[PDB]
């Protein structure tokens, strides 16, 4: 798992905002990301923050971890980082402890989640679930990946319901499953014929392990 | 003590359902909040004209803060719908700027173009007039902007705590300072101490959007 | 929390409060997460 | 002559701003300072050993203990003769003013620096510091309630501000340029795994530097090596 | 039919929607997985990735209140 | 509670798989049982199982306790 | 509990089973309690 | 848990985190059990 | 709180104005303050007023 060729294993990461790189201005407490099927990418980033004697939050009140701007994260071994992240900051907390600490934590969401803020009414005659789907997310400014499905409808009704699940349903009812990362959205069908990538061996690289079975499904 | 509106109704029918309920869901759909104590129930608009109390500043008077802003709830503009046979035709209204408190340097209208939507919109398939429109779109915009920033504070025993009334919150920075809302209190004695915590800020959820207001078909037979 | 009715209620009067009110905040962030698309 | 133990007593983080200074009566006998390094221990199941990662390492300590002393057999150092210290409480109220009380204009402790001499920790010459921890015994009075003698034990942690730290951590790494000069025996390859840890660059860095032939260099080339890009 | 999930040390080439064979714990279990979600965590300096095995049996719309209610709520 | 002419007071139980008991070919840690009105019965079964250093799992790979059996 | 099925089920044999108890009462009541009007 | 989205996030760098976890799965288990006939 | 301040021989309002505040960028403000027509020749017997800041913003 570890990669060739790395002399010394120091892990080092990369926090860009608007481009501008951030890493060492700010004191970094902790880093989470989350990449999951059929759902939004989400990260968590929690810094340290606030002064009694002074009164005040110095990195709350500057200009770079205010919500709408645009957060690029990556990561690696021994300086050679690989891009993880890429979304905007939607939420912006302070918080003080009964001991004393104080930090800020700040919540940042990947560009699909401007598709599930509103209702909308839509009709569609004569065409495809994949032309439906890849025009409703080309009217937001994204990328399209959409394999093609077979059946030609009459008639297709949008009827009072946000964008994100009009896709879904649509999605899952033709068994095809979506993934949304870096400004492009990929509706196709899942990937079990390939060949696989690296072998977990219980007893050699695992550190947990969880496995279940249920036969009334 | 219910303080009286304007819009007067051909007919209002209060179906199957319990008198707590009925009374919260038109109570909403006009701006306006309930407050129960003391074998009294007042009905009237949220109270954020007023004069602050006191001053609540971190490193001098706090035991415990938090606070939080989300743009995903903020928007530019409500807009309602509905169909007029006597027209033949659609009827709309929209939203106005509520005024509200003033805190932090970032407006509601700021946070609005994160996600950057035109306007939200409400849509009724029967007879609503105009002046009902009008105030649906209104309260929607409401509860949009009083629930901007929420928070909660710990301090020791304060005997005048009082919901409903302005304080001003001081220390937390140019994003946070300034006159917040109060919407509950909680007073805890135990083995001798005696502490409250203050809640400031409304949620941005609708009351029907919470709880199961309506029976099941067939009347669960 | 954010919330007043979300806080834990103390019945005790003779003396570990600080871990009763961590295991909560990470179960209600753990479970209200789970309801957003 | 005999060189005294003295604390300075700063308003600003950047220790530029002095505001006094306090000097012993009588140097301590010994003192003691540690250190520490933390790692992560994680292991795989049925391994034997384990190879663990850096973390990051923690502030240094610092103990000390000193006495005062007011009965007259403890000469001062003025070169008067028949001088001897005579007063304990002055003493204490001067230094808890200097080290210990909040200051008005700054809501805090004061900053110390604390220096013997020519003594030397390390590299410098001072302890950069701040009080946490004190204790005083008062073992001996007068007929009228005024002590004398006092015994004070103190422990101090180590102080160092953001913009000088990341200063000091002078991080070199593939986010910076290099220049090295072509000796005898050298070859393009194994320059390049010595400055970037992987042969593989070698077909890029003969073309920022113009070479024709790769395979026979010249030996008082200056060859540049420039940083990577932020994310791949 | 199966689900799991496998906790390991810092993978910087995880992928989501890829195989990985999956062996040492029986018979009933060895194989080619399904990889679904990826989570990586830094606190401190310490590096660690969980991968996630298989998908959920239920529909998208049995889990998500996606209709509005009668009356438009009013 | 305890039933009278027990002479020792030590508590046992048996646990059979179709037909055939299996107590004692295995490491047994925790039974818990169920019987609720208006609910189906229920029981759950812990067992020591798993060596990192024959890299298997050998009560799993067996036939007395796999999905169906009685 | 007034329930049998909210009760937490014992795993372990070899020995604080009484704040694994504690901490699953305090969420129960804050959860069960958020559902009255 | 079988599922990434129900681990407990990680917010502190100096030093019971084998007691917030364990804390976790015993109420997920007694509410999702809470919910078949 | 409001201070108040001699000026003595060597002084200059931006290294006053850092002393005080501890950010020089207010210079402009206070020489509106006290009516100075020309704030980078100063008189060695002028007593400057130095507000308080606001308390939000």
């Amino acid at each position: 798992i570890i990669p060739r060729n790395s002399l010394y294993d120091v892990a080092t990461f990369k926090l860009l905002s608007d481009g501008k790189d951030i890493t060492n201005d700010y004191t970094v407490l902790s880093i989470t990301v989350n990449q999951i099927v059929n759902r939004v990418p989400t990260a968590r980033i929690i810094l340290r923050d606030g002064a009694a004697a002074d009164e005040t939050f110095a990195a709350s009140e500057g200009a770079d971890l205010v919500p709408g701007q645009e957060v690029e994260i990556a990561a690696g071994y021994d300086g050679s980082d690989q891009k993880i992240f890429q979304g905007l900051i939607v939420k912006h907390a302070l918080k003080v402890t009964a001991n004393g600490d104080s930090m800020l934590m700040l919540d940042c969401r990947g560009l699909a989640t401007k598709l599930t803020v509103g209702r909308h009414n839509r009709y569609f005659v004569d065409t495809k679930d994949s032309d439906a789907i890849a025009e409703i997310i080309a009217q937001h400014s994204l990328s399209a990946d959409v394999a093609a499905t077979q059946v030609q409808h009459p008639e297709i009704v949008q009827y009072y319901a946000t964008d994100w699940d009009f896709i879904l349903s649509r999605a899952e009812m033709n068994g095809q499953i979506v993934v949304a990362q870096d400004e492009k959205i990929k509706v196709k069908a899942p990937n079990t014929s390939g060949a696989p990538q690296i072998t977990l061996t219980y007893g050699v690289n695992l550190l947990e392990l969880e496995a279940a079975m249920d036969a009334r499904h | 003590d219910v303080a009286a509106t304007q819009v007067q109704h051909p007919e209002i029918v209060q179906y199957y359902a319990t008198d707590w309920d009925f009374i919260l869901s038109r109570a909403e759909m006009n701006g306006q909040i309930v407050v129960a104590q003391d074998e009294k129930i007042k009905v009237k608009a949220p109270n954020t004209s007023g004069a602050p109390q006191i001053t609540l500043t971190y490193g001098v008077n706090l035991l415990e803060l938090e606070a939080a802003m989300d743009a995903r709830h903020q928007y530019q503009a409500v807009k309602a719908t509905s169909w007029n046979y006597a027209d033949q035709a659609l009827v709309e209204a929209e939203a106005s700027e509520p005024t509200v408190n003033n805190q932090g340097n970032l407006s509601g209208r700021q946070l609005a173009q994160v996600i950057d939507l035109s306007a939200l919109e409400l849509r009724h398939s029967g007879l609503v007039a105009e002046p009902e429109l009008k105030a649906w779109a209104d309260a929607q915009l409401l509860k949009s902007r009083l629930a901007k920033i929420q928070g909660r504070v710990k301090t020791k025993g304060y005997p005048d705590a009082k919901v409903d009334v302005l304080i001003q919150l001081a220390g937390v920075g140019d994003r946070f300072n300034g006159l917040a809302y109060v919407s509950g209190i909680r007073h805890e004695i135990v083995g001798g101490a005696w502490d409250t915590h203050i809640q400031m800020g409304l949620p941005p959820q609708w009351f029907y959007q919470e709880v199961d207001i309506i029976d099941k078909p067939a009347a669960g037979l | 929390p954010l919330e007043i009715r979300e806080l834990v209620i103390k019945a005790s009067v003779n003396e570990q409060s600080a871990i009763i009110a961590a295991c909560v905040e990470q179960v209600l962030a753990i479970l209200q997460e789970k309801s957003e698309r | 002559a005999l060189t005294k133990v003295k604390l300075l007593a700063y308003q600003d983080k950047r220790f530029e701003n002095k505001l006094g200074e306090f000097e012993l009566p009588i140097n301590p006998e010994q003192f003691s300072q540690s250190f520490k390094v933390e790692y992560n221990r994680e292991q795989a199941q049925g391994s034997q050993r384990n190879d663990p990662e850096f973390k990051f390492t923690k502030p240094e300590e610092l103990k000390l203990d000193f006495t005062f002393d007011g009965t007259g057999v403890v000469p001062v150092n003025n070169g008067k003769p028949g001088e001897f210290h005579q007063d304990v409480a002055d003493q204490v109220r001067v230094f808890l003013d200097l080290v210990y009380s909040m200051n008005s204009e700054t809501h805090k402790p004061n900053f110390l620096r604390l220096i013997w001499g020519d003594f030397s920790f390390g590299e410098k010459n001072g302890f950069d510091c701040l009080l946490t921890d004190l204790q005083i015994n008062y073992t001996l009075f007068d007929q009228t309630g005024k002590p004398l003698r006092a015994k004070l034990s103190t422990t101090f942690t180590s102080y160092v501000e953001q913009n000088r730290r990341v200063r000091e951590e002078g991080k070199q790494s593939p986010d910076v340029t290099h220049q090295r000069k072509v000796k005898a025996g050298d070859t393009l390859p194994l320059m390049t795994h010595r400055i970037y840890g992987d042969p593989a660059y070698y077909l890029q860095i003969a073309k920022v530097n113009g070479l024709i032939n790769f395979r026979k260099l010249a030996t008082n080339t200056d060859l540049r090596f420039p940083p990577l890009e932020k994310t791949q």
